[PDB]
């Protein structure tokens, strides 16, 4: 089990 | 000030506040095919405090930074529960893992998501280890208490290895060298009445001196571990408050998403329903 997190747009960049 | 529902081409969606083109305020976000759900607060594109629910019903309740579990939080994963600190997506540095079914727990420090440093591991049968861990394993010096035997000494890859002292509450004790939880090398065994026994399993007095020195060290390492365990316990309790704050923001986000998109399916409650 792994956490999905979306990239860009509404969401800040992560790495 | 503004918000709404944004549907992604993979079946997920964000529904909540946004400002300047970034998620802001409160919001709920589902993953591909609508699988998995964050519900909580946001600040300009980043989660702050909220709940992630996996399709299995497992949950992270707590604080976030830069897109990752970070700060205080509680993770419920079925076989066990973790409460305490998180660092950039990983358990640690201080926290407690507690079995869902039994008494077994670990309380202490973590590194790279593994038991590592110093802590207290309590086993199902109520016995303990207190002392050093490396990469999830008893490694270094530490004290293994049974349920009234006690080992004090050296550990290597989760096994007694090196100089160590094993003393039972009957007086049956062994001081010497070890290998793989087994008496191995120079070292005697004292009986309850006082009868000393085999030398090799002169240079035995050296192995007994090394054993009793390592037992003394192990007792100090357990003392350090006991301090670390106490801090881990305080951070687990702070994480209970973090989980409650996260659920507060999650419920605000559910309400907003309900107002903004009455028809949008929030999958989190059904995930948790029979878990």
């Amino acid at each position: 089990e792994r956490i999905f997190r979306r990239t860009g747009g509404l969401f800040g960049q992560v790495d | 000030m503004s918000g709404g529902r944004f549907d992604f081409d993979d079946g997920g969606a964000y529904c909540g506040g946004w400002e300047g083109g970034k998620a802001h305020g409160h919001g709920l976000c589902t993953g591909p095919k609508g699988q998995g759900e964050y519900s909580g607060s946001w600040n300009f594109g980043f989660e702050v405090a909220g709940v992630y629910t996996w399709p299995s019903g497992n949950t992270f309740e707590g604080y976030w930074s830069q897109g990752k579990r970070h700060g205080l939080g509680i993770e419920t994963k079925g076989r066990w529960l973790y409460k305490g600190e998180w660092t950039h997506g990983f358990k640690g540095r201080y926290g407690i893992r507690q079995s869902s079914s039994s008494g077994a727990k670990y309380e202490g420090t973590w590194n790279n998501g593994l038991q590592d440093g110093y802590g207290t591991e309590t086993y199902a049968d109520g016995g303990t280890y207190q002392g050093q861990f490396t990469n999830g394993m008893r490694h270094g010096y530490g004290v293994r208490q049974s349920v009234t035997e006690t080992y004090m000494g050296e550990w290597k890859n989760d096994k007694r290895s090196g100089f160590g002292v094993s003393e039972r509450s009957s007086g049956l004790r062994y001081e010497g060298e070890w290998l793989d939880n087994l008496r191995h090398g120079y070292g005697c065994t004292t009986l309850p009445d006082g009868h000393r026994e085999e030398g090799k399993y002169q240079k035995v007095e050296h192995s007994v001196e090394g054993a009793q020195r390592a037992a003394a060290i192990a007792r100090q390492k357990a003392e350090i571990a006991a301090s670390r365990t106490s801090h881990a316990k305080a951070k687990a309790e702070a994480a209970e408050q973090a989980a409650l704050a996260a659920n507060q923001e999650s419920n605000i986000a559910r309400t907003l998403a309900r107002e903004l998109a009455p028809d949008f399916y929030q999958p989190g409650p059904e995930y948790q329903k029979r878990r």
